[PDB]
């Protein structure tokens, strides 16, 4: 097979992408191919250019994007890209990391990333962990809200227990207020578990208004989904410390193992389609030129493409192009400006990591062991 | 009127998947939204959470839950307060009644022992309480005076809690409802 | 001193390209070009999707685009070949508007951010199916699907415009891709009291729908068609039923009045933008610049409340998700086998053309009684 894999910055050519990949897989009957490049800067100009020349030069069937990016942008522009080539793309870290529009059902792409309903989810069984029963939703008319309380409502409802929803308050942010109108309703809330869904920016000035407000000190709790904890690389103080919030792992995976992720993806993938046709994946690559022919086969691939294991490890893909399988940290801020990990979870399952003792003994009815 | 009965033995209950709001209480109720039948014909207690939903004919009839016992002091009952593995009191899981323990915060810690040796269907229930399996067995009374009468060999004590009207469902859209409340009050 | 400010833009002609150059002149001409002066700089149609964007990142963005506009090709490939640059574009958040492209994948914000169009989609549609309901006075109606962003979006539409009134589910009816023959799910419709029928689907698909509804002879009076108007072009026009319901849009395989009216909201958005300070240029060329450009998502906020009403495609405003407002559709009727305009509809409010009304059957103009 033939391959290309991509770096963008942090102002170095790096041994261990070789030693990432470590010849990797060499065992599978088809080897990989692989031509490798990096970008100092990227540019969707420079970007889009530099594959398609590499189209010119490799004729790779599969390509990994990754970069030190904190740019949301870049997914999407691959994502577009996947569109134009038919050719599959997928990256390991960044800002194809970062989440991005619902997919085009044609295009393929992959991305080491996540939804709101899981996240949803996760915040809820980091809720159940603590068994904090009780709790409220400040959300903004950004997108994914009611369905964010739609999820919740599913989620909360079915289960047996008696937690309790407070309120769910909706403020746009535009229209920015004189009357801190945010302040006006967020004063109200007596909860002591908030969960909060908004851009980062309107995070920095919900939390201004919080803490105006008093909604940040002891004892109340506010639990963020991935968006305002974004890159985790810059925190503005304005966060509220203690806040907890989930994000894509880091520990778990190096750069360099992420990429071998990714190359083993492409090439199980395949081999499954191989076992199942016997059949060459490769085309040709050239953009600029009517896509190849039997380019159009390549769509069977990625139906069977979606889950793909390796190391006994899922890769499995979802319906958005996120892993279906894909894996997650529980992050905290820790004192001063640290995001420290605490808790790891992936796919069905999450593992987190005046006194006066008083003795008894067990009677009738008065106290009774069971 | 042409008449079939609804294909699910339950009259309704919500369920199903998660997200929005997906799918609908299976059973004959579901049928009446669905429009499978445009009027549902029954004995159907009224509450609350069906009403919001549909419109429903005034009632013509009272009846509440009961006890039967061979020949229990109240709905509360010290005997039921003063549970035992050694008196059993049995229920149907996912029988209505079912559905006010698990609602009710009141009595919520009652519920579990209720819970515990549950029957599937009413005939199993009886005969329990007939076979004397099962000490007590709570049910509404509808059903259960008219075998109360059947046997005799079990009784129905205390007062009827719970209790609830049993009417005609409809769609609030149909003005026909209109007509069966006006005419159900003139039959009573 | 002068300030040079370079516009980028995707055309399908070159001509096209000339009509926009001048028109960016106009807009230089009429605005003060002492304290700022406009440039453009634009490309064809790459083949590909690749060889376009790279287009964007080296061609246009080497020139530090403010902003692009993008249309249709002559001939479409696939669809939504301006998928590519919203991508490219949305790396650096640089505003994209679109004069065609009536796609309705773009509404969502999430997967394209740097969108905004001179037109609309298919899901706010309903509205004017909403509109339409004003005039039957009719609550109760049917709504079929096709199972998608597009129908369920759709679904969505008619619904939230259903929840502020009383919530209307008279029916509800889905369908997948593929099935060409969809008989029983219209003998479910049947049972259903309610006697006026809608649906949204895809080309092929609205085919099939006719076809097998003429079958249960749903197209009969006491029963209506109300459609989209994709769905009503092509070979699903030449079996569709008599006295349907259709829509129709304006200026939507025009570029260039889209391009005079874009590019005059473009130059009132950035002479309101240079108002405020803290801008800063957009990177300099795809290579090197892994950062997003800063200004681009307050250019983009301007842009949305941007008025100017006098244009040539009509008044200028825009929705929460960037697409056009206010637009405006004309009613159509099929009169003798064939489309006729019995109304038009702009604005918030219908307008009833002088034209006779067609209905579906033995019906000029047409709940049903169950026994």
């Amino acid at each position: 097979m033939d391959i290309a894999v991509i770096l963008v910055g942090t102002t170095e050519e790096v041994a261990i992408k070789d030693v990432h990949e470590k010849d990797d897989f060499h065992h599978l009957p088809v080897t990989p191919r692989v031509e490798l490049v990096t970008m100092q800067e990227s540019d969707p100009k420079s970007i889009i250019t530099r594959i398609c020349d590499l189209m010119s030069d490799k004729k790779v069937q599969g390509v990994v994007f990754g970069d030190d990016t904190d740019q949301e942008a870049i997914a999407q522009i691959l994502d577009f890209i996947s569109v134009q080539t038919l050719t599959p793309i997928l990256g390991i870290h960044g800002g194809s990391s970062m989440i991005m529009a619902d997919k085009e059902e044609a295009s393929m792409f992959f991305q080491f990333g996540p939804s709101i309903e899981q996240q949803a989810s996760v915040m809820l069984n980091i809720m159940e962990e603590y068994d904090w029963y009780i709790f409220s939703i400040v959300t903004t008319y950004f997108p994914g809200y009611q369905d964010f309380e739609n999820k919740v409502r599913s989620t909360i409802e079915n289960s047996f227990v008696g937690w309790e929803l407070e309120e769910v308050i909706h403020l746009d942010m535009s229209l920015d207020d004189i009357d801190s109108k945010i302040q006006n309703q967020l004063k109200k809330l007596q909860s002591p578990v908030i969960l909060l869904y908004c851009t980062k920016e309107e995070a920095t000035y919900i939390f201004e208004v919080a803490h105006s407000v008093g909604l940040t000190g002891y004892g109340f709790t506010w639990i963020v989904p991935s968006l305002v904890a974004g890159d985790t690389d810059t925190v503005p103080d304005e966060f509220p410390t203690g806040l907890i919030s989930v994000s894509y792992d880091e520990w778990d995976y190096d750069l360099p193992a992420r990429v071998r992720d990714g190359i083993a993806i492409i090439t199980t993938a395949a081999s499954t389609m191989l076992s199942e046709h016997n059949s060459i994946p490769q085309s040709k690559s050239s953009c600029n030129n009517i896509q190849e022919s039997r380019v159009y086969e390549a769509h069977m691939l990625k139906r069977y493409l979606i889950n793909v294991t390796f190391e006994g490890r899922d890769l499995s893909f979802s319906e958005d192009g996120y892993q279906m399988h894909p894996k997650l940290v529980i992050i905290l801020l820790n004192q001063e400006r640290k995001w420290e990990r605490v808790g790891k979870y992936k796919d069905r399952s999450l593992k987190m990591w005046e006194h006066l003792s008083i003795v008894t003994l067990e009677e009738a009815p008065f106290v009774i062991v069971e | 009127y042409e008449v079939h009965l609804v294909a699910d033995g339950k009259f309704g209950t919500q369920e199903r998947v998660n997200n929005s709001n997906a799918a609908a209480w299976n059973g004959m109720m579901g049928e009446l939204l669905s429009g499978q039948a445009d009027m549902i014909v029954a004995p159907l207690t009224i509450n609350n959470e069906r009403a919001q939903y549909i419109e429903f004919s005034k009632p013509f009839k009272y009846q509440g839950l009961t006890i039967l016992v061979k020949k229990i002091t109240g709905i509360n009952d010290p005997r039921l307060r003063n549970p035992s593995d050694k008196f059993i009191y049995a229920t149907v899981k996912q029988s209505s009644v079912d559905i006010y323990f698990r609602r009710q915060v009141e009595l919520s810690t009652m519920y579990r022992h209720m819970e515990k040796h549950n029957y599937e269907s009413a005939a199993e229930a009886i005969q329990a309480v007939r076979d004397n399996k099962l000490h007590a067995f709570i049910w509404d009374s509808a059903v259960l005076e008219f075998e109360a009468s059947q046997k005799c060999d079990l009784v129905t004590t205390g007062e009827l809690f719970f209790r609830s009207g049993f009417g005609i469902g409809m769609r609030k859209d149909s003005p026909w409802k209109q007509e069966v409340s006006l005419n159900i009050l003139k039959s009573h | 001193d002068p300030k040079i400010v370079n516009i980028g833009a995707v055309l399908s002609t070159k001509k096209h390209e000339q009509i926009f150059r001048e028109a960016v002149n106009q807009a230089n001409f009429f605005h003060f070009t002492r304290k700022i002066q406009l440039n453009a700089t634009s490309v064809t149609h790459r083949p590909n999707a690749i060889q376009m964007a790279l287009s964007v990142c080296e061609d246009l963005i080497s020139s530090q685009v403010y902003a692009i506009l993008v249309s249709h090709p002559p001939a479409p490939t696939d669809h939504l070949t301006p998928t590519p640059i919203s991508y490219t574009a949305g790396f650096y958040r640089i505003p994209v508007i679109g004069l065609t492209t009536r796609m309705s994948i773009y509404s969502d914000k999430s997967i394209h951010l740097s969108f905004l169009r001179t037109v609309p989609p298919y899901s706010h549609q309903a509205l004017v199916w909403f509109e339409m309901m004003r005039l039957f006075n009719w609550n109760h109606v049917i709504l079929i699907v096709s199972d998608d962003h597009e129908g369920r979006a759709a679904q969505k539409k008619l619904e939230t415009l259903l929840e502020e009134k009383e919530s209307k589910a008279d029916k509800v009816l889905q369908f997948e891709p593929g099935t060409k023959n969809l008989t029983a799910l219209l003998l479910e419709a049947k049972e259903l009291e309610a006697r006026v029928i809608i649906l949204s689907a895809s080309e092929d698909d609205a085919t099939a729908v006719y076809k097998s509804a003429a079958m249960l002879d749903m197209t009969g009076a006491g029963y209506v068609w109300l459609v989209g108007e994709r769905e009503i072009s092509g070979s699903a026009l030449r079996y569709a039923p008599d006295g349907i319901i259709g829509l129709q849009l304006i200026n939507g395989k025009n570029e260039s009045a889209h391009i005079s009216d874009a590019v005059a909201v473009v130059a009132q958005a950035i002479h309101e933008l240079f108002e405020m300070e803290q801008i800063t240029d957009p990177p300099r060329g795809c290579v090197g610049n892994t950062n997003i450009w800063k200004t681009g998502p307050l250019f983009k906020r301007v842009l949305m409340s941007s008025k100017y009403p006098d244009g040539v495609t009509g008044r200028i405003e825009f929705n929460e998700d960037g697409d056009r407002k206010f637009a405006q559709y004309s009613i159509m009727n099929l009169q003798n086998r064939k489309l006729v305009q019995v109304g038009i509809f702009d604005g918030s409010y219908i307008i009833q053309n002088d034209r006779k009304i067609i209905w579906p059957g033995g019906e000029t103009e047409r709940y049903q009684m169950s026994t």
